[PDB]
């Protein structure tokens, strides 16, 4: 379907690199994400605890 | 910022100044928040956990978007008593949020 | 030679519409895999260039003569892209060319032609 030279293989191998540092970069984007995740959980038990004493 | 346990605790809301309501049932509460997102009360309201959980059936009746009428779970005078279910209620909220049930 | 004859010996504005171009250029590929003539890109005989530059060059005004030869050959990309050699080679003589696309034929365009491939 696409025009087969070895100038549009260079382009796909391009392509298929950064598809492949974006799986990378993406899993360490979550990583970043949960860590705050579970940063902020706590503040919700504790946040928890005050609401119901007062 | 409205708060519905009982009417009860809503005149003590009164009494804290602001502006407060009671139902004890489902949809009578849900369509006083009902218009009470179409007129503001200014878009923070609290049900009772007796009587509803999520209210989120109203944000995707009427607003959408934005999600600026806020709606909380909140402990009722008369289950303020137990101190509701503060660990497993995090345990149901980390598995209704991320996918995984953990322990921590 | 009759669109050359009736523009420059007696002065009309001769317009020559050359039907499909890949029929011809597989015609001369045909004479030029039998004589065992070494290749370009994609089987097409190397003498290709030249006998599509010596079809499309005899095109334009002369000098003192109010003549003129507008050339529309109506070229078939075959795999629909443009780095087949008829396409390309097609390009590499004449001065433009205007790209009918598919997809705009899909929503159904009549004239699909898309400009931002196209030139003049
Ligand atoms: N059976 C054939 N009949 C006619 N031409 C042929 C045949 N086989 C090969 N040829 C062509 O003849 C050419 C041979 O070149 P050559 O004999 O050195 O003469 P010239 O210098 O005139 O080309 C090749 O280019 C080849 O394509």
């Amino acid at each position: 379907q696409v025009s087969p030279t070895r100038m549009n293989l260079l382009q796909r191998r391009g392509q298929l690199r950064l598809a492949q540092k974006g799986v990378d970069l993406l899993k360490k984007k979550r990583d970043a994400l949960v860590a705050e995740f579970f940063g902020l959980v706590r503040e919700a038990m504790e946040a928890r605890k005050a609401l119901d004493q007062a | 910022m409205a708060v519905i346990a009982d009417p009860e605790t809503a005149q003590g809301f009164r009494l804290a100044g602001l502006e407060g309501y009671g139902a004890s049932s489902a949809e009578e509460a849900q369509s006083l928040l009902e218009t009470l997102v179409e007129r503001g009360g200014y878009a923070l309201v609290a049900v009772d956990e007796a009587l509803l959980p999520d209210p989120e059936r109203a944000v995707e009746r009427l607003m959408r978007g934005r999600d600026l009428p806020v709606l909380l779970p909140i402990a009722g005078l008369k289950e303020a008593f137990q101190g509701h279910d503060v660990e497993g209620y995090m345990r149901e909220l980390v598995r209704k949020t991320i996918g995984f049930d953990i322990k921590l | 030679t009759v669109a050359e004859y009736l523009a420059f010996e007696h002065d009309y504005h001769v317009l020559v519409i050359l039907t499909d171009m890949t029929n011809y250029c597989e015609a001369l590929r045909e004479i030029g895999a039998a004589r065992e003539e070494i290749p370009g890109r994609r089987g097409y005989p190397g003498y290709m260039y030249t006998d599509l530059a010596t079809i499309y060059e005899r095109a334009g005004v002369v000098e003192g003569k109010k003549g003129s030869v507008t050339q529309i050959p109506i070229l078939s990309m075959p795999d629909d892209d443009r780095t087949h050699p008829i396409p390309d080679l097609t390009g590499y003589i004449t001065e433009g060319q205007i790209q009918l696309s598919r997809e705009l034929h899909r929503k159904g365009i009549y004239p699909p032609i898309d400009p931002l491939p196209s030139l003049s």
